[PDB]
RNA sequence: CUGUUGCUUAUAGACGAUGGCAUCAGAAAUCGGUGUUGUAAGCUUUAGAGUUUCUUAAUCAAUACUCUCGGGUAUUGAAUG
RNA sequence: GUCAUCUAAUUAGUGACGCGCAUGAAUGGAUCACCGUGAUUCCCACUGUCCCUAUCUGCAAUCUAGUGAAACCACAGUCAA
RNA sequence: UGAAACUGUCCUUAGUGCAGAUCUUGGUGGUAGUAGCAAAUACUAAGAAGAGGAAAAAAACAUCUUAGAACUGAAGAGGAGAAAGGUUCCUAAACAACAUUACUUGGAUUAGGGUGAAUCGAUCCUAAAUUACAGAUGGAAAUCCUUAAGAAAAGGAUUGAAAGGGAAUAAGAUUAAUAGUUCUUAAUCAAGAGAAAUGGUAACAUAUCAUGAACUUUAAAAUGGAGUGUGAAAAUCUACGGAAGAGUUCUCUUUUCUUCUUAACAAAAGUAAAUUCCACUGAAAUGAAUCAAUCAGAGAAGUGGAAUUUAUUGGCUUUGUAAGAAAUUCAAUGAAUUGUGGUAUUUUUGCAGUCUUCAUAAAAAUUAAAGGGAAUCUUUUGCUCGUACUAAUAACCGCAACAGGUCUCCAAGAAGCAAAAUCUUUAGUUAAAUAGAAUAACGCAGGUAAGGGAAGUCGGCAACAUAGCUCUGUAAGUUAGCAAGAAAGAGUAGCUCUGGUGAUUAUCGAAUCAGAACUUUAAAGGUUAGGGG
RNA sequence: GAUUCACGCAGUGUUAACGUGCAAAUUACUUGUCAUAUUUGAGUAUAGGGGCGAAAGACUCAUCGAACUAUCUAGUAGCUGG
């Protein structure tokens, strides 16, 4: 017999795909008899026909690389293969940098530290490429209020 | 894979009866898994 | 190019079904019928083409009321 | 097409009614030549041009 | 007598042919010889650069020492029984 | 064409000479930087292109079961004079 | 043999004699059981059904189920549409023919069944353009004109888009097949029926409220592209906490995998980003700000407000719908659970400014508002037509189940700069012009090769060779922009570590860069990947 | 109207495959190109002494140094065949 009905039923009724369909091969003339998809209802409910189980696919080596490369345990030279600009982008890189910089001049003129004309100076300073991370900015701002007060 | 089988294979053959006809008979492979395959010879298993 | 690769393309239709005489010849683009002359009011009918002129004239169809005239 | 006109889905559905054979009682008829309908055409051998 | 057939037959071969054996036949394992690669899997050498948790206990650790001239393959067109 | 240069060797290439069969200025003359699946010559590197062929794999071809055309065809099919 | 018409002589008449015309039409040979039935990786075992695997191996066996092994690899051999096809859709009986063997299979034969809309489209509007009455032209057929010529049409006629504009519907379930169309539940829209308002300084705000004619104006429908930044959702990944099920387990693994969801339409606990305006004040010692810009006495910054946008109400969480659904389990219809996050990537959708044009990137139907002051909640109905199926290595066009051609939507993991090559998950399929044996020549496709290295050849044709990233270095010439990735050299693996780059106020988080010991088969090269002068 | 890769596309070379083909122009690798003088769907306009052409006498339904179709037409032939 062609069990091809009861296939294409079976796949509509447990929503799944025809290749995660199991009929039971012991139970064909069972089976065969079911023609309609109120009797493969009745069939699921017997567990005459059965959704198998998707195939396994473990993340375990992905994890595992990961926390490698965290490390650096792969992040070599010989493991590179896009460019510098391409892996860390520069234009990116100036982006976080302004927004850190202007942040913390922002939280010093706001604060009381620095007054609005000394904030100007450095506000200038900064978009001109003068202090390359937050640390050089604090002890710059540090030797200038002490030479103020001097 | 399709693409190699083992180098060795033990297996066990049984001639049976066939269950319709009694007078033809029919022969069974089945596969019997070994550890190594040194020192064993052709054994009739009865 | 020229032979069975450019007939991929061959899905728009240029004839449709013609209202007064039935056949695929009503150029869609052009708006009249390229075998029974349509809105054009006399019948297109050429002395070149005497076989269209045996096709598709008197006597050729039911010939529902004349039939009945002439025989009376 | 999914979409057509209501007189030429009827044109449709006259070429499907004609596209019958010749009933058997029809065939049993006394000096009977009409055994096969040669107007009979499908789908993938003749394209019916409408 | 001869041919077919069998040894999924060779000293032969596109197919035919040719050559050998056909119950002291044949075939197959296994065993030894003979080759090829390079020291299997399990556990042990503060092995081991260093790290962590302890508070000299452990744990992780490329690679590396002994078992190991090991393991694996070996007619398929190799040779014995 | 003649003189140099490229090579062991140059009807090839390049640089010069010019009474140029019959070059030449918007029928555009001379000049070239970038550019070109354009034409030409020479170096380095590499190689079965070659000395000079050997060998490996898949699909065919070979044989068989099923299935099964076409081009062509006066008749046909051994040579010398 | 054949079974119903025919013959001989004389005149008369003619569609009167075939071996050729590459003659016309029809039929049939040798070639010949020959050439072939070889792109798209691939099938195997058990069982069922059937006349259809038999047998001295006749070494092969179509369909269906199970298991193994595999391919397309999510820009697909997946799930759906437009055109085109037209019943090819679903089921049953049946296999004479057809799918270059066969077929119990089929997009093939026979007979039935199948397409359900107030909300999706057509219908409505106009674009490029198209066509009428009258008028003008022409010997004629006919041509021109499309609002100009008209006693025609407040202003100009017809047609023209299933991708442009456009009133209004979603979730679950159901069929052998239809479903924003049926059923349950829950909504929306249009047309109908039962001397004329307040508040706010202002920007402006008020469950219909709170009158508003002719006429006129404004706006919407309705507007290019590039690139940067960013808000939100979804997918993927991940942090903490779990609940249920599954896989591995003599070697370990507090382990690896799956589920943990929610619509249209409305509500308003809580709370965002960006832009534009309003009020107070008046900036120089000039300030404010972006990745970039850009802005200010025709008024900055500050403080307090108003508005609009952010895939329906009002953007996100949340709420009604609504858990009663759905998903994952359990028991034999009934029971359980359904937290909170991320300074991560991609996609989608908006927003903000910047750049660019000798390019400035549609109209109407239709709607609202204004200026003016003429006049004095319940319920009914929603018509016509399309709706099945393929949408392609078998439903379309090429004579066909043709390696050709044919417009779109949705889009997982690894690795990587990359939607690249390569492998896999969800889904699909294992058949797509037949196989088995042997392993000759000559081939087609893919390869290697000692020593020499273009001596081969018209010619380095073909093949070999270089190939990623980082650092050092880079000539003549030049239109000063380039040449330039010039040329040339070095580094690159694994493991164990060290340091730099922030957020928030001690905790948390990102891939990126640099450096150091040790080990080995000494490291881009599986795939992808410049020969140079 | 910068350099490149990809989805795609074209057709430089092998003067490879095939050449009674998968195909009345295709296949494989190599090569080039791959968004503004770009690619592409539908609608619409232009017609044979005409159209359209970044120009090859190219394209105008496998037909183009003048398409297809029918009538004149059994066109004429000092030439070939019977």
């Amino acid at each position: 017999v062609s069990l091809k009905l009861q296939k294409r039923l079976a796949a509509s009724v447990l929503k799944c795909g025809n290749r995660k369909v199991w009929l039971d091969p012991n139970e064909t003339p069972e089976i065969s008899l079911a023609n309609s998809r109120k009797a493969i209802r009745k069939l699921i409910k017997d567990r005459l026909i059965i959704k198998k189980p998707a195939a396994m696919h473990s993340r375990a080596r992905v994890v595992e690389r990961k926390q490698a490369k965290i490390l650096g345990r792969h992040t070599g030279h010989g493991k590179r293969k896009g460019t510098k600009n391409a892996r860390t982008p520069q234009k990116t890189l100036w982006i976080i940098r302004m927004r850190v910089l202007r942040r913390l001049l922002l939280k010093y003129r706001t604060t009381g530290k620095i007054d609005k004309h000394m904030y100007h100076d450095f506000y200038l300073k900064v978009k001109g490429n003068q202090y390359k991370n937050k640390k050089a900015l604090m002890e710059s701002i540090f030797k200038a209020l002490e030479e103020k007060k001097l | 894979g399709i693409r190699s089988v083992a180098d060795r294979i033990r297996v066990r053959m049984a001639r049976l009866p066939i269950e319709g006809e009694e007078g033809k008979f029919y022969t069974l492979v089945s596969y019997v898994p070994v550890a190594s395959f040194k020192g064993l010879v052709t054994k009739t298993v009865e | 190019t020229k032979g069975t690769s450019c007939r991929g393309t061959r899905h728009n239709k240029t004839h449709i079904l013609c209202k007064r005489c039935g056949k695929r010849s009503w150029h869609l683009q052009k708006q009249r019928c390229a075998s029974c002359g349509y809105p054009d009011a006399k019948m297109r009918q050429y002395a070149w083409g005497y076989k269209a002129l045996r096709r598709r004239t008197q006597g050729t169809g039911r010939m529902r009321h004349l039939k009945i005239a002439l025989k009376r | 097409t999914g979409h057509k006109g209501f007189s030429y889905k009827l044109k449709l559905g006259k070429k499907i009614h004609q596209n019958r054979g010749v009933p058997q009682w029809f065939r049993m008829k006394t000096g009977n030549t009409i055994n096969y309908n040669f107007k009979r055409r499908h789908w993938n051998r003749r394209k019916m041009g409408m």
